[PDB]
């Protein structure tokens, strides 16, 4: 179901938006989890270009410089 | 921070942080006093409690704040403050709002912005553009100029305003069309002027609704607003490739009035060289807007390899549809206006213009359809009086007849022939039928009873009565609603869900009485509640829906697959509840499709 | 017919004669408060009752007691007018006589001493004004009456949903007026349970044990005993022949030498016939029958003394032997029967973990106060306190009535607390209901909903005030010495006064008065609410309670409820409705004895109505009052159908009595869809009163009753003739019959003049009688806002034409002739109170001086020497109202600014400009200045100018009163002195003051002259006191808040015309925002040349189905017709007989109306004054459901020489060419709703920002920014608007650094943003990081 499928998000910043913020933060802090941003919801929360539309050209130029030299 | 009157305010954390420190310091003392373990254990337990109420108050006994009954907002609650608490919204600079009103003079890509709002909104642009030209020595005086509202700042405001779109937003922002970018038109007064065709997208009435404005500051946002969010760049709904910029009501009445014909009118039968002389015949009082009339018209069709082939003929039309042809652009068939042009046919007219001629000729089309629609609708003098709601002469007859049948179904129940559950069920059916009978009795009379005469005896046609044209065209009004005015208005439902076995025999052109109105009430109030709640449920759906989507973006060009779903028309039991052409249009085929025969 | 009737008579249609007339519409609010504050020398609710409840207060057995004697209300510190200007509350102090007694130590109650502390002061309780409002902080507030669930017992279902098996459960809930809730409820297993309050569930037998009932007695309580004899040998059973109904035999049931039933045949009536009539009391049974039976009492082994079988345990076949051989002859068992008498309490005792009283008391205490250990001393006292202590529990009489009534008892009155029988009888009903006999009640029947109001709710708040002073009274009496302390050192007033203050101030039942409008007022005071304390909250209750219920007929309005979050959670009182004796809702009816309809009226509560058969209001009866028709439509037991003539018991009183005041003002309502009517009665109250009051040509009749009953007008105390009519005041020389013997006098009404309402509107009265005019009791001496000649005129009627107009009325918009804005008719006047506060900062005090830094000499021109603008000066936005300057030292300046200081040599100020300046955009005239200076600061220059003027002005008022009031007394001395000793010319030569000496012969006139001298010298002396007081109020040091030193309030009279954006609507739910203001030339005009005022779109009529608005526009057209017809005969000056011919024709019109009119109106002055008031159109009354019919409407149009179709041919004033088809034209009453655009319009480039979240906050100057929420963010995401989004939530809001790198870049001419990180997220770093969580930002 859509709400069960939405529950599974990699970016914990996205999940700390709509899910219960305590559990997401705790369960992620024990894993030492890395949020890579990449997604929409979180890139808004942190105030930068959306990885879509006009910003899609920006993230595509960024995801490639990453994991490269 | 201090307030006025010298009173202080502080975040609740300070009560929480203070307590942890005090109990920690007291514990540090209780060790140098070498206290009995019975005390230091109790102190340790309190330090544990004090820290817990600081980090997340609520997971123990919930400490209360100083002298105030309310609990204290812990660090955990600094983050929430219950669900979806970091994304509730943020107030924004360079913005405003006011009540919105019409403005039908507008081109599609513009909107009326008050002299005052546009002044305050673009203030930093004016300040710069003022001393960029040298009308102000420096910014400090520039402020004093636009504060003084010198006559020249107004002429400067037009300069900053021109190629600078603004954003408009109406209350429940449902789809992306709820924010659209327009080019600003400096207007006097405090109202926002909204193009009437973009009303449909926004769901904006003019019964007190307000819209908000936003200034694209950066160069990108101005180009984003111009190329993505512009009024004229979003003329089709993204839910179904059909136009969201349909003529709404006032205008479709106008075109339906134009593209109409009556049996014997001024001009009946003359032949006119072109559409131009057809408008000349009408504005001079010689020819009637609706009179059967042959006119020489030229139509175009791009059947060549991208080229407009012309064809000229004596088409069999009316005077009104002749004048409307002067608006239709280039490669469309004269058949598109030859009919009666209701809101139904008037939108598919607009759609074909986009799919045939392209974006720009469609935008300038929709404008002319509204301008002419408004004008001839206003020329029409269409009104609505009390005598326009024609009750059938056979109404009281139908009532007594169903009033008779029920008296017999009752007669059978008394004698034990039929059951109480059957009676209530069987009585509802004859009343349900009687309402259907009165309904399509008034619509038979209302629709055509205009009996007129051409050179001979008689002949009847679709009526020209005000309230009929409103429905037949599709501007405003619906046969379900009309039925409540002339014919009887339905069976009502009593609160628990039953439908009441004696319906409302009376209608709105007559009066309702105490009992009928009182019963009409529950439907109305549960109507306002149901429509109030189903506005909530929807909004919680689009949340759950963007929460599962959001991150989904058209990333790759072509994934490269032959996998795809087999598309058919839905064909629900009877016949095609949805054609194939609709379900498959705009999609890309998985593999080659073949004729009834193959190799092909 | 009367006087304000001789002026202007509304022609009323409708057949049904009004048998009952509208009551005083504000009775609810005034009658309720009357009982709260009133010496009631009995137990009835009041301040007395709240006192007697907690008094006397004794000490902890200390034989030291404090008792209550009496209470008094002082006169208020300020008058209602002063309380609004100053900012205080209109309240009276509460002085309460107390008595302190101290009994002798260890002696039979005799007092050592008693100190009767004269009237200890405990708080000021606010007072209710003549019209039912309260002033709380210079703000008029109304306390809405509340609808809560009635106190008593209430049995509910909870059918279906519980446990998904169906079955349905059954709960009984004992709901008191105060104290804990006691709930009894079943469960899936038919086990009984109880929960106090809403606490944990407990087996329902525990509360019986706590009442000291043994297991044996409880069984004895709820079950009949089945006697089993062991006679001769081996098992018999005493048999009731009725017991076998619903069961089948298990053996050969033979007795009396005739076998009635053999083994296996169900016992039917034939078998119960035989057993009963043959009188078989005893039979024989097998030893196997008692294999499951439950033993009732205890049994022990006689010799050994050991327990054989406990009470409430199932006997077995060997257990029977184990006590049969132990010498037991009888055995008691239960009568258990799953269909008839269910074995619930038997099986419940087996789930009960307790066994005795003390054991049960403990489990109760530990359920109530869990975690902590119980004591015998605590468990007994807590349980006694929950439902049995006269202090912590009370049903009220309303509760004990509904309680005893629902248990089928006879008493309507009894204990305020619960007894053993009360609790048991409720269990006996809830069990009986599950057993199949009985029905549940329903929450929503208005006989189980109950109506509080201000007076009752205030009493409850003052009650809670006493209880917290009771804690403190006993606290001090614990230690007190003898003759030292007194009932004063104990009682603290601040806790009592702030408690009662919080109620009237901030309650979900106390609200603002958002706009003046005599409907808003009158509809708010009649409002009901189920919200707040004692009631439900919006989210807790579903749609069942919000829905319209058959009980609402004639008690609550079905139409006038708000749309939104609390639909149906509000309602408004039905017109003729009344609050029951006990506080239910009753509605009027007419008693039908046999076949005659009487006029004896009976008010029927909700529960009362159910049995009777009530006829419909539209019922044709004539002659003896027989129903004309053989059978009439009636409603009786919950529903309506045709009924037999001679069977009805009652008939509706009025065709209206279902609707509210708001609904009852919609003409042709019966023609309006119930959806658009609700909106209609909602927008009607929102009408801001217009500059000139019109009056509705299209009316319903209630226009007077609404206008008169709300105090916005000025109604005649007593009848007489006008002595003097100013625009200020009105003097009525009282008629002798209505005049009181002594004092004589004249009733003098001082009219309200241009003064501020509850923001920002105005309230101003105008005299509507001319000099030397006869008035009678109950006439209107002065209209108020939105009243004309005593009729509710919330707007003005407009000549309006339905047609599309080039899309300038596109959606629901409105297109208006410039003639409307020229004629100033929809102009509206607003008075804003703008304050200026000189405070005390730690840097120093603030001045009000007219020396302001960095402003031109022309800026200060409007200011006076003291710094305050002059009265009468017209100002616009930005102008300085009060020049105020605050200390800011050590400026800490920049290098460059200091270089600027040395070049142009300006003494850099230690002071900052903080003047009160006129808000930008608004403009008006200054019409008042007030200055309140903290006591001790010397009253400044202008402040003393005001003190002198206010002082001298009030001296004129008080003395003008005396001057007119001495004449009215001395004038009747003249009439009494002349009677029996007439000196016509001889008397008025000697000085008038010298008249008191003249006596008279033996007569009561010597006692009357004595009467006037008495009340004269008090009028002499009551002036002197009333003058001193007004002086002391002006010159006293006005008490301010902390830190504030003086305040200057400037009052601005803003006159706001009408402009594009203003919301307007008629009475039929037809909203609309005026869209273009158009020239008179472009206006569609008729063949006569007369333009139209408003062009309405016809499309807003069919879909959004308000058909009544059209009959309004037609009957409004015929109304104007008769007006212009009179206007012809009046400018032609025919004669009274030509006028009376036509006027008499119009007042008859149609057939069978209830009107009746003249020929008797005296041939000259009367007929002419009437015709003049009609020339503008003849006002008409369409009753709400007794309305005008199409014929009577078409027939009024004929009389006026107007077309029946109500449509005419119109011409476009632009091209001059005619309009095809006939458009409708006519007169529609149209309102202006206070959503005026120059209020709704806001903009903001850059403004202020909040400290904690660097986000746009909006104080002074450029206001707050627009909120850009989650849904608006999705819009930009659905577009590509990546940048538009980033700047929207970075530079344009939370980015403290980029926002100014933007503003600098904008003015520089570079449209770039240099983003950065929002503060919301930067704070979340520190918030997460200041938990135990390390959150970082990685990589590069
Ligand atoms: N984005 C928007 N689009 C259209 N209308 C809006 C928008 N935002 C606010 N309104 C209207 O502005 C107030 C409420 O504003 P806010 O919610 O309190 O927020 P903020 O104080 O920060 O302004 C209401 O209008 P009204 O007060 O006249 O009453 P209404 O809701 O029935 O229309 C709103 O419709
Ligand atoms: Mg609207």
């Amino acid at each position: 179901g859509i709400t069960k499928a939405s529950l599974a998000t990699e970016s914990f910043i996205s999940a700390a938006s709509f899910q219960e913020t305590t559990r997401v933060l705790t369960e992620a802090a024990v894993a030492g989890k890395r949020d890579e941003l990449r997604g929409l919801k979180e890139n808004v929360i942190v105030g930068r270009l959306i990885p879509a539309g006009t910003g899609y050209a920006y993230h595509q130029d960024r995801m490639r410089r990453r994991a490269a030299g | 921070v201090p307030l006025d009157g010298g009173r202080f305010a502080t975040s609740d954390l300070n009560d929480l942080y203070r307590r942890v420190i005090n109990r920690n310091n007291r514990l540090k003392r209780l060790l140098d006093l070498a206290a009995p373990d019975i005390i230091v254990r109790n102190e340790k337990r309190m330090l544990q409690e004090a820290v817990d109420a600081l980090l997340d108050n609520g997971r123990r006994g919930r400490a209360i704040t100083g002298s105030n009954k309310r609990p204290l907002k812990s660090l955990a609650d600094m983050i929430k403050g219950r669900f979806r608490q970091n994304l509730l919204g943020k107030r924004v600079d360079y913005s405003g709002r006011s009540v919105i009103t019409v403005g039908p003079y507008l081109r599609l890509h513009q909107c009326g912005l008050p002299k005052k709002m546009a002044l305050e909104l673009f203030k930093p642009f004016i300040y710069g553009k003022l001393e960029l030209r040298g009308l102000a020595t420096t910014i400090k005086a520039a402020k004093k100029m636009v504060e003084r509202e010198e006559a020249v700042v107004w002429d400067i405001l037009d300069e900053v305003i021109r190629e600078h779109p603004v954003l408009l937003n109406r209350a429940p922002t449902l789809h992306r069309l709820g924010i659209q970018a327009f080019e600003p038109v400096l207007i006097e007064g405090k109202a926002i002027q909204l193009h009437p065709l973009v009303c449909a997208a926004y769901n904006a009435d003019f019964d007190g609704d307000q819209m908000a404005v936003h200034v694209p500051l950066t160069l990108e946002a101005q180009l984003e607003a111009r190329a993505l969010m512009m009024s004229t760049n979003n003329i089709l709904s993204p839910a179904n490739g059909e136009p969201i910029i349909v003529p709404s009501q006032d205008v479709v009445l106008g075109l339906y009035y134009m593209t109409r014909d009556c049996v014997n009118a001024k001009g009946e039968g003359m032949v006119l060289t072109g559409p131009k002389e057809a408008e000349r015949l009408y504005r001079s009082g010689l020819a009637s807007l609706h009179a059967r009339v042959k006119v020489r018209i030229t139509e175009y069709e791009k059947d060549a390899n991208g080229e407009l082939v012309a064809k000229t003929s004596l088409k069999d039309t009316t005077v009104g549809r002749a004048i409307l042809w002067m608006i239709v652009p280039k490669g469309l068939p004269y058949s598109i206006v030859n009919q009666a042009l209701g809101k139904k046919a008037i939108s598919k007219m607009l759609n074909t213009c986009y799919r045939i001629l392209g974006l720009k000729p469609t935008v300038i089309f929709a404008d002319q359809i509204m301008y002419t629609g408004f004008a001839y609708a206003a020329r029409s003098g269409a009104s609505v009086g009390i005598d326009d709601m024609v009750i059938p002469e056979k109404k009281h007859e139908i009532i007594s007849e169903a009033e008779a049948e029920v008296a017999e179904i009752q007669e059978q129940f008394q004698s034990g022939l039929v059951t109480a559950g059957e009676r209530y069920n069987k009585v509802i059916d004859i009343w349900a039928a009687a309402n259907d009978r009165v309904s399509k009795a008034m619509m038979d009379n209302l629709q055509t009873e205009t009996v007129i005469n051409r050179d001979g005896q008689e002949e009847k046609q679709v009526s020209f009565n005000s309230i009929y044209m409103m429905a037949d065209s599709g501007a405003r009004g619906s046969a379900a609603q009309i039925r409540q005015l002339a014919g009887m208005r339905g069976l009502m439902a009593k609160p628990d869900g039953s439908i009441i076995e004696t319906p409302i025999t009376a209608n709105f052109r007559e009066g309702l009485n105490v009992l009928q109105y009182f019963i009409s009430t529950h439907g109305a109030r549960k109507g306002l509640a149901d429509t109030a709640l189903k506005t909530a449920n929807s909004g919680y759906l689009t949340r759950r829906l963007v929460d599962v989507a959001q991150d989904l973006v058209v990333t790759e060009d072509d994934c490269g697959t032959h996998e795809g779903i087999m598309m058919t028309p839905v064909i629900e039991g009877g016949d095609v509840k949805e054609p194939l052409r609709d379900r498959v249009l705009g999609r890309v085929t998985a593999e080659d499709v073949l004729k009834p025969g193959t190799a092909d | 017919y009367s006087y304000t009737e001789k002026k202007r008579i509304r022609k009323d249609f409708g057949k049904r004669p009004q048998v009952l007339d509208v009551p005083y519409l504000l009775s609810i609010q005034l009658d309720s408060f009357q009982k709260f504050i009133e010496q009631d020398p009995e137990g009835q609710y009041g301040l007395e009752a709240a006192f007697r409840s907690v008094f006397p207060i004794q000490s902890y057995s200390g034989n030291s007691e404090l008792q209550y004697v009496s209470y008094r209300l002082g006169e208020p510190v300020f008058d209602v007018q002063e309380c609004q200007i100053r900012g205080v509350t209109y309240s009276a102090p509460l002085r309460v006589k107390l008595r302190l007694v101290i009994y002798e130590r260890e002696a039979p109650e005799g007092t050592v001493k008693d100190i009767k502390e004269q009237e200890v002061y405990m708080g000021e309780i606010p007072l209710m004004t003549d019209n039912g409002t309260f002033v709380i902080n210079g703000t008029e507030r109304v306390i809405v009456s509340q609808l809560h669930r009635s106190p008593g017992v209430f049995f509910d279902s909870d059918k279906g949903k519980t446990h998904s098996s169906g079955k349905v459960l059954y709960n009984a809930r004992i709901i008191p007026y105060r104290g804990s809730w006691l709930d009894f409820e079943f469960d899936p297993k038919d086990n009984l349970f109880v929960r106090i309050d809403r606490r944990r569930k407990l087996p329902a037998t525990i509360i019986l044990r706590a009442l000291n009932y043994t297991t044996e007695q409880i069984l004895d309580l709820f079950f009949e005993k089945v006697i089993f004899e062991i006679r001769d040998n081996k098992l018999q059973m005493e048999l009731v022949p009725e017991r076998l109904r619903g069961e089948t035999a298990s053996f050969d049931i033979e007795a009396n030498g005739k076998v009635y039933v053999e083994k296996g045949r169900r016992i039917t009536a034939r078998h119960i016939r035989q057993l009963e009539k043959d009188d078989v009391k005893l039979i024989e049974v097998p030893v196997e029958y008692i294999a499951g039976k439950v033993v009732a009492k205890d049994y022990i082994d006689e010799s050994t003394g050991e327990l054989i079988c406990a009470a409430n345990m199932e006997l077995s076949l060997d257990l029977l032997a184990k006590l049969s051989q132990s010498g037991h002859k009888r055995i008691e068992t239960l009568f258990t029967n799953d269909l008839d008498h269910g074995p619930y309490i038997s099986e419940t005792l087996r789930v009960d973990p307790t066994n005795d009283r003390l054991s049960a008391l403990v489990e109760i205490y530990r359920m109530m106060r869990p975690g902590e250990p119980p004591t015998r001393e605590a468990a007994e006292s807590l349980f006694e306190n929950l439902f049995f202590s006269e202090d912590r529990y009370d049903l009220s009489a309303v509760g004990r009535m509904k309680f005893n009534r629902s248990l089928l008892r006879e008493e309507i009155e009894g204990s305020g607390i619960l007894s053993k029988d009360d609790i048991i009888d409720v269990m006996k009903k809830l069990i009986d209901i599950r057993n199949g006999k009985g029905e549940v009640d329903d929450i929503d029947h208005l006989g189980n909903r109950r109506i509080r109001s201000v007076g009752e709710m205030a009493e409850n708040q003052f009650r809670v005030g006493l209880v917290r002073v009771e804690r403190a009274v006993k606290e001090r009496l614990s230690l007190g010495d003898l003759d030292t302390l007194m009932p004063q050192d104990m009682i603290n007033a601040k806790p009592i006064s702030a408690a009662v203050k919080e109620f009237f101030g901030s309650s979900q039942l106390s609200q603002f008065m958002d706009q003046n409008n005599p409907l808003s007022e009158i509809t708010y005071k009649r409002r009901i609410s189920a919200l707040g304390p004692g009631g439900l909250t919006r989210e807790r209750a579903g749609f069942e309670v919000r829905d319209v219920h058959p009980t609402h007929y004639g008690r609550v309005c079905p139409i006038e409820t708000p749309e939104g979050p609390n639909i149906g959670l509000i309602n408004s009182l039905s017109v003729y409705a009344q609050t029951n004796e006990y506080g239910f809702l009753e509605t009027p009816y007419r008693k039908v004895t046999d076949g005659v309809v009487t006029d004896e009226i009976h008010y029927l509560s909700a529960i009362e109505e159910g049995n009777y058969v009530i006829a419909q209001a539209n019922s044709n009866l004539d002659e003896e009052g027989h129903f004309v028709e053989d059978l009439v439509t009636c409603r009786s037991k919950g529903e309506s159908s045709l009924f037999s003539r001679d069977q009805v018991d009652y008939m509706d009183v009025s065709t209206q009595q279902v609707v509210s005041v708001g609904a009852s003002l919609i003409p042709f309502l019966e023609h309006d869809d119930a959806n658009r009517a609700l909106m209609g009665a909602n927008m009607q109250r929102q009408a801001v009163p217009t500059l000139r009051a019109d009056k509705p040509l299209v009316g319903t009749g209630m226009e007077r009753a609404v206008a008169v009953d709300s105090g916005v007008t000025a109604v005649a105390k007593r009848g007489g003739v006008v002595q003097y009519v100013d625009a200020s005041r009105i003097v009525i020389k009282v008629n002798e019959d209505e005049m009181y013997p002594g004092e004589a006098g004249i009733d003098i009404y001082n009219l309200t003049k241009y003064t501020r309402s509850n923001q920002n509107t105005c309230i101003n009265q105008m005299p509507c009688v001319s000099l030397g005019e006869p008035v009678e009791r109950g006439d209107v001496l002065a209209d108020g806002p939105s009243t004309d000649l005593g009729e509710l005129a919330l707007g003005q009627n407009m000549r309006v034409a339905f047609m599309p107009w080039n899309g300038y009325n596109f959606e629901d918009s409105i297109l208006v002739s410039e003639r409307v804005v020229q004629e100033d008719r929809f102009t509206t006047i607003h008075i804003q109170e703008l304050a200026c506060v000189s405070r005390d900062t730690k840097l120093g005090p603030e001045e009000i001086t007219a020396d302001i830094p960095n402003v031109g000499e022309a800026a200060l021109s409007k200011l006076d020497e003291s710094g305050i603008v002059y009265i009468g000066a017209e100002v616009t936005g930005g102008d300085i109202l009060v020049g105020k300057v605050t200390p800011k030292g050590e400026t800490q300046l920049t290098p460059e600014e200091k270089l600027l200081r040395a070049i142009f040599g300006e003494k850099a100020s230690d002071v900052k400009d903080s003047s009160l300046r006129v808000p930008n955009g608004v403009s008006g005239t200054v019409i008042d200045v007030q200055v309140f200076t903290r006591d001790g600061v010397e009253k400044d220059k202008r402040a003393l100018e005001i003190e002198e003027m206010q002082l001298k002005q009030a001296k004129k008022d008080l003395s003008e009163e005396l001057q007119i009031l001495e004449a009215g007394l001395f004038s009747r001395i003249r009439a009494v002195l002349v009677a029996g000793g007439v000196e016509a010319e001889k008397l008025d030569k000697l000085p008038r003051d010298r008249w008191l000496e003249l006596g008279l012969t033996d007569e009561e006139k010597q006692n009357q002259l004595e009467q006037l001298a008495e009340q004269y010298d008090e009028l002499k002396h009551e002036f002197e006191k009333k003058l001193e007081a007004k002086r002391r109020k002006i010159t006293q040091g006005d008490d301010l808040a902390p830190g504030v030193l003086k305040i200057v309030k400037v009052y601005l009279a803003v006159k706001r015309r009408i402009q594009p954006g203003d919301k307007m609507a008629g009475r039929h739910g037809n909203k609309g925002v005026i869209s273009k203001i158009n020239p008179i030339e472009d206006m569609p005009y008729d063949e006569n040349g007369t333009p139209v005022d408003i062009v309405l779109n016809p499309l807003g009529v069919p879909s959004r189905m308000n058909i009544g608005q059209i009959l309004e526009t037609h009957l409004g057209m015929a109304a104007k017709g008769i007006g212009d017809k009179i206007n012809a005969m009046l400018k032609q000056q025919q004669e009274v007989a030509k006028l009376r011919e036509f006027i008499q024709r119009a007042y008859d019109l149609g057939a069978d109306v209830r009107q009746k009119v003249d020929l008797s109106t005296f041939s000259d002055e009367e007929v002419m004054r009437l015709a003049e008031n009609l020339r503008k159109g003849m006002p008409i009354a369409t009753p709400v459901f007794d309305g005008a019919k199409e014929a009577e409407i078409k027939e009024l149009l004929k009389l006026g020489d107007l077309p029946t179709s109500g449509q005419i041919r119109l011409y476009d004033g632009r091209t001059g060419e005619q309009f095809e088809r006939p458009v409708t034209v006519g007169y529609m009453y149209m309102l202006k709703l206070n959503h005026l655009v120059d209020d709704k319009m806001h903009a903001r480039s850059t403004g202020s920002y909040s400290l904690v979240t660097q986000q746009p906050l909006g104080g002074k100057a450029q206001f707050g920014g627009q909120r850009f929420g989650e849904m608006e963010v999705w819009a930009l995401e659905a577009y590509g608007a990546a940048y538009t989004l980033q700047e929207m939530l970075t530079v344009k809001s939370d980015d403290v650094n980029g926002r100014t790198k933007m503003y600098k870049n904008i003015v520089d001419g570079n449209h770039q943003m240099e983003p950065g990180m929002p503060e919301s997220f930067n704070v979340l770093l520190k918030e997460i990081r200041s938990l135990g969580i390390n959150i970082e930002l990685e990589d590069e």
